[PDB]
RNA sequence: UAAUCGAUAAACCCCGAUAGACCUUACCAACCCUUGCCAAUUCAGCCUAUAUACCGCCAUCUUCAGCAAACCCUAAAAAGGAACAAUAGUAAGCACAAUCAUAGCACAUAAAAACGUUAGGUCAAGGUGUAGCUUAUGGGUUGGAAAGAAAUGGGCUACA
């Protein structure tokens, strides 16, 4: 299959030139980034599964790795563990155990994880079993358990990976208006067919205006006004701030809730960095994932079914 | 022979097999060389008819109908009217008998 | 050959209905008017009642053009549900995908 | 009598201008 | 159990075209559309005609080109002209192929009263997507 | 190529609105690219936007005979791009649009609206009856 | 009633119909026509009998995890074939899973869901194997049907 890789990489480069010259770019600085744009513009497949869309790529990313020739032309196998049927695995095992033994004679939460099973399977170009993986990782714990030499640490670093974690509600810098020279913050909430936008002015009379009318008149339902009151009563700012509001879509409770989200979002410019995590744990800034569920055909209410008959 | 694809399309179009570009959907349909006042204004064909009778009510209605009708040529609109002249004129009896004198 | 005898019948009803269209239209106009005399309308009544009633519009039945099936046809493709599905599911119908949402 | 002729991609000049090859709307011949 | 346009699992020896191996729910996800025309878009007219038309060209190409047809036949409609692509197996001696090219184009063009363009891409053997 | 010049004062277009309907979003993307790149070379001064997608669904029965508990549903999606061009001449429009339309892909449709500039009709200018 | 057919445990019962005043229509009643749609045919045409001959489309177990070639082992094999400080199992394939869609995540829903099972459904979507009909089980025109003693399935509107 190696002849295929030689050939394919050759034709890949020849077709690479051929691509650049028609697409009219310098063949030198042509990247994969450019390859994509190129094909995407030439063979525009709307298709949802992205692997079935046209590809020109370096055969190495296209084709799977191969297991090399395992024996000389005499029939005689190169690796001494060959007859285990997994040499790739047990070589790691022999080495790991050797490392351990040497450590024993010598000795007298960063976001780092061990490989997945799939990653060790990629590293050794070898199918694996869960048990096997587990065995190995177990062994690496034994390794970490002792005094850690230099090459010891490098060794375990091979099987190390690192993962990101990010939590902060993204903080908008405020915006000072030119007209009054005054600072405002403009939030956008979206709940359930209803979007709202709320501009909050930092020096208020307590005035709250909705779609050009007063909030009492636009929410005659008391419950709604309570929902509105929530963020401000939380941050004790009730009189301090002056808000303008534009909301559309859906029915009243949905609207009051959208304004809740938008407001609580526009209120984190004028609050302290600490009160933010509170509003999170109060659940003010998190959208409501809850929405109507489509009726299903042959049923009644997406859940409700036509009355079922035993006879 | 055809030297190129452009050549191909070119010969098609001169021939009339390809479309003209840019497209105007009225291409190939001249509508008799008629103009708007030969559609909308139907006075011409109402000249022979009782002018104060309910016949005028009716035929003013038909007038308005055919004035608003895109799917017909002038020749067909005319034919409708002439069919009504012929029809009413064929029954003089029923016109006289209904309590109105009709011409 | 049209696929069924029922089809022949309805082909013919289409041709009829195109034939007499304007007689129908014209006559019915008087008939539907409150401005005209009733006397005219009775005679005209007898007149549309006169013309062959295989030539009347409502006597027409859309069918599946390939398969002839009298019900289940989707107006846009003039096809029976079975035939439509059959096509759409080889992918031979453009722009129709199995709907998820 | 069976006929196998190698594709045009074999005679293709690396710098040969493309619109020469594909002037108008085309099926996508894999050969050319 | 959905039987729609599907090809059953055999003893595992059965050769399958990429198209016939991808089941109806897959259209527009992996598989593409075999035809293309304006007619099914929101504001559009005469979808039905292009459907009858399409059907008849499936049957027509299957019948004019016996035993030599590879995979299902790909129709495109562009600005009043048809572009009919075919994957065709190599059986015939090339003369006959061009005979039928001229034959088809002419005949169809005069049938549908619009200019037809024909394309044959010849293939040594049916492409096998799966099994075999 | 043959050009002629006739004395008559060619038509002005304030705004040329070109809508393309389609099925696949890709085709409409590449076509946008093509149209914008044609327009940039012809000095046409254009904008582009994406109007809301339409999705029309409907329902058929899943079997030949009878299980009406069981249906299939089908979709058609119609995706939009609109090229909005400003301040065009008559001929400019004719050519540019000719180039556009000639290259229109098979899966797509195009809906053109021109808004044409005419000063005033003759009988209205400043006579009064 | 002179006056359709089909479904009819779960898997029938606002079911084929997202649909019968004529039409549809297959039904009954009278009348009529015999190379009787087509380019040609001792040929057409048949909603006639076979769904226990079938392809098509589906139901159902089923949101169930298994099915299956190619091999290998068992002081014999009808069949079986794992234990992970592992004791004879390896295996690409199809299922599940994964990804797609519901316009960004995530979950949810949608979809999908093999092999078989029920001789489950349908020769009335269409097409066919076997049989039958051919001045008729074929093709037309005109009318006529779909009444309630009840018995029951599902709905709608109430009982404030
Ligand atoms: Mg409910
Ligand atoms: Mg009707
Ligand atoms: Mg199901
Ligand atoms: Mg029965
Ligand atoms: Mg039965
Ligand atoms: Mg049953
Ligand atoms: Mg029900
Ligand atoms: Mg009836
Ligand atoms: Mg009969
Ligand atoms: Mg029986
Ligand atoms: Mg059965
Ligand atoms: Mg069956
Ligand atoms: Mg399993
Ligand atoms: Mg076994
Ligand atoms: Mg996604
Ligand atoms: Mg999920
Ligand atoms: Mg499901
Ligand atoms: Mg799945
Ligand atoms: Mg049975
Ligand atoms: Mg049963
Ligand atoms: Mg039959
Ligand atoms: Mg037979
Ligand atoms: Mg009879
Ligand atoms: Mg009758
Ligand atoms: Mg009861
Ligand atoms: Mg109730």
């Amino acid at each position: 299959t190696v002849d295929f890789i030689k050939k394919q990489i050759e034709e890949f480069n020849i077709g690479k030139r051929h691509l650049a010259n028609m697409m009219g770019e310098d063949p030198e600085t042509f990247t994969q980034e450019d390859i994509d744009r190129a094909i995407a513009y030439l063979f525009p497949s709307g298709l949802f599964e992205k692997r079935a869309r046209p590809i020109m790529k370096h055969p190495e990313e296209i084709f799977p790795k191969q297991r090399a020739i395992q024996w000389g032309e005499d029939g005689r196998p190169f690796h001494f563990l060959f007859y285990t049927g997994k040499q790739s695995y047990y070589s790691l095992m022999h080495d790991t155990y050797g490392k351990l033994l040497d450590v024993e004679k010598h000795h007298n939460p960063i976001g780092s994880r061990w490989l997945i099973k799939e990653e060790l399977e990629e590293m050794l170009v070898e199918k694996l079993s869960d048990q096997d993986y587990a065995q190995f990782i177990r062994l690496l714990e034994r390794l970490s358990a002792l005094p850690c030499g230099a090459t010891e640490e490098d060794f375990v670093n091979r099987f190390r990976r690192s993962i990101p974690x990010x939590x902060x509600x993204x903080x908008x810098x405020x915006x000072x208006x030119x007209x009054x020279g005054m600072a405002f913050s403009r939030g956008e909430g979206k709940r359930k067919t209803a979007k709202a936008e709320v501009v909050v002015y930092g020096q208020g009379s307590g005035r709250i205006d909705v779609n050009g009318v007063d909030y009492l008149l636009y929410f005659p339902v008391t419950q709604d006004r309570e929902q509105l009151m929530f963020p401000l009563h939380f941050l004790d700012r009730l009189g301090k701030h002056d808000m303008t509001c534009a909301v559309s879509g859906g029915g009243r409770s949905a609207q009051a809730g959208a304004v809740r989200l938008a407001m609580a979002r526009a209120l984190c410019s004028f609050v302290t960095e600490d009160e933010v995590e509170w509003m999170r744990q109060a659940g003010l800034l998190t959208a409501d994932p809850r929405v109507r569920e489509r009726k299903k055909p042959g049923q009644e209410g997406a859940r409700r079914k036509f009355t079922w008959k035993k006879r | 022979p055809f030297q190129n694809g452009f050549e191909e399309m070119i010969q098609w179009t001169k021939e009339g097999k390809l479309w003209e570009f840019p497209i105007n959907n009225e291409a190939g349909f001249d509508d008799d060389g008629s103009e708007f006042h030969e559609h909308i204004f139907l006075d011409k064909y109402l000249q022979d008819f009782p002018k104060q009778g309910p016949i005028r009510h009716f035929m003013e209605l038909v007038t308005c109908g055919l004035s608003k009708n895109p799917y017909l040529s002038v020749k067909q609109k005319v034919e409708h009217i002439e069919w009504f002249r012929n029809y009413f004129n064929e029954k003089r009896v029923i016109l006289k008998e209904s309590g109105i004198q009709l011409n | 050959y049209y696929v069924d005898w029922k089809m022949l019948r309805d082909v013919k009803r289409r041709k009829m209905a195109y034939e007499y269209a304007d007689e129908r239209l014209r006559i019915n106009s008087l008939r539907k008017n409150t401005i005209l005399p009733k006397d005219l309308q009775e005679v005209a009544d007898e007149e549309i009642a006169s013309l062959p009633r295989d030539s009347c519009p409502v006597r027409i039945r859309n069918r599946c053009v390939m398969t002839s099936r009298p019900r289940g046809v989707k107006r846009r493709w003039r096809l029976s549900r079975i035939v439509f599905r059959h096509l759409a599911d080889h992918g031979q119908l453009s722009g129709v995908q199995r709907a998820m949402w | 009598r069976r006929k196998a002729l190698p594709p045009r991609t074999e005679k293709m000049a690396v710098d040969q201008d493309w619109p020469s090859v594909y002037p108008v709307a085309a099926p996508f011949k894999p050969s050319a | 159990k959905n039987r729609a346009a599907r090809v059953r699992v055999s003893k595992g020896d059965k050769p399958v075209t990429y198209e016939e191996a991808h089941a109806p729910h897959y259209i527009a996800h992996r598989k593409g559309w075999l035809s293309l025309h304006t007619g099914n878009l929101d504001g559009e007219d005469h979808a039905a005609e292009r459907t009858v038309e399409d059907v008849f060209l499936r049957k027509f190409m299957l019948g004019t080109f016996p035993g030599c047809l590879a995979d299902q036949l790909v129709l495109k409609r562009r600005a009043n002209q048809l572009e009919i692509c075919a994957l065709v197996l190599r059986q015939l001696p090339p003369h006959k192929f061009y005979f039928l090219v001229g034959y088809s184009e002419t005949l169809l063009s005069h049938f549908y009263k619009c200019p037809v363009h024909l394309h044959l891409q010849t293939v040594p053997s049916k492409v096998v997507y799966k099994y075999i | 190529p043959e050009i002629t010049i006739s004395d008559e004062p060619d038509t002005l277009y304030k705004r040329l609105s070109v809508l393309v309907k389609g099925h696949d979003k890709a085709v409409l993307d590449s076509y946008e690219y093509f149209a914008v790149l044609a327009a940039k070379e012809l000095g046409i001064s254009i904008k582009v936007h994406e109007p809301p997608r339409k999705i029309e669904r409907f329902t058929l029965l899943k079997s030949v005979h009878i299980f009406k508990k069981h249906r299939v549903q089908y979709e058609m999606r119609t995706l939009y791009r609109c090229l909005e061009l400003e301040h065009l001449t008559g001929s400019t429009a004719d050519v540019y649009l000719e180039y556009i339309q000639r290259n229109l892909p098979e899966g797509v449709a195009m809906e053109v609206t021109k808004t044409k500039l005419e000063q005033l009709p003759e009988h209205i200018r400043k006579p009064i009856w």
